[PDB]
């Protein structure tokens, strides 16, 4: 309940923190492809032959 | 200017 | 009959507080799985992204 | 060497056709920033092609 | 880190109003220590969100 240092909340709180750490590092190299033109313009065309 | 061209394309 | 209810009263608390604890412990092994999820999809993502 | 350096004229050439056929397609699209993308490839690619 | 950051803004944002659904949940009730509670936390988290 405390959530102060222990065998058990130590554990989860670093676990926690690696997992939501590799999450943003992922979206941020995710971040970078997603940027780039080409990528937008295949999503720009997809929609159009969807609706189709 | 790019920007202007492609206007003048989109106007057609 | 006054030893009886005072031992009755603390084996209903444990009771309630190992309950409690039973419920966490539960949580804890559904959250590693989600957690486990997580760095599976991060791991999926990496090769994806070198090519 | 000569003819790797021609193929790759070629492949800037048909690199530009296909920046072009997007820069269209935005055009129908009507989304001014898949265009821009477009023509900034466009005048590099002239450059590089005329050097070599 | 900054979305990490922008994460934790968000959960401020949403501790808040946890925390005014507390207070808004005191009145109801009518006892005035739960209602000072949550007014020192919106405080203190209001300061940390605009820092951040």
């Amino acid at each position: 309940v405390r959530g102060m240092n222990t065998s058990s909340a130590m554990s989860a709180f670093e676990r926690m923190e690696e997992k939501v750490l590799m999450q943003e590092s992922r979206a941020q190299a995710l971040g970078e492809l997603a940027g780039a033109d080409l990528e937008t313009q295949f999503a720009q065309l997809e929609g159009g032959s969807d609706v189709d | 200017d790019e920007l202007a061209a492609l206007k003048a394309q989109m106007l057609p | 009959k006054a030893s009886l209810d005072t031992q009755s009263t603390q084996v209903e608390t444990l009771k309630r507080n190992l309950i409690q604890l039973e419920s966490k412990i539960s949580e804890a092994k559904t959250k590693k799985e989600m957690l486990k999820a997580r760095i599976t999809t991060a791991k999926a993502q990496e090769q994806l992204q070198g090519m | 060497a000569q003819k790797r350096s021609e193929k790759q004229y070629n492949d800037a050439q048909n690199e530009i056709n296909k920046w072009q056929r997007n820069a269209q397609l935005a055009l129908q699209k009507g989304d001014e920033n898949l265009a821009r993308q477009a023509l900034e490839r466009k005048k590099t690619y002239t450059d590089t092609s005329a050097a070599l």
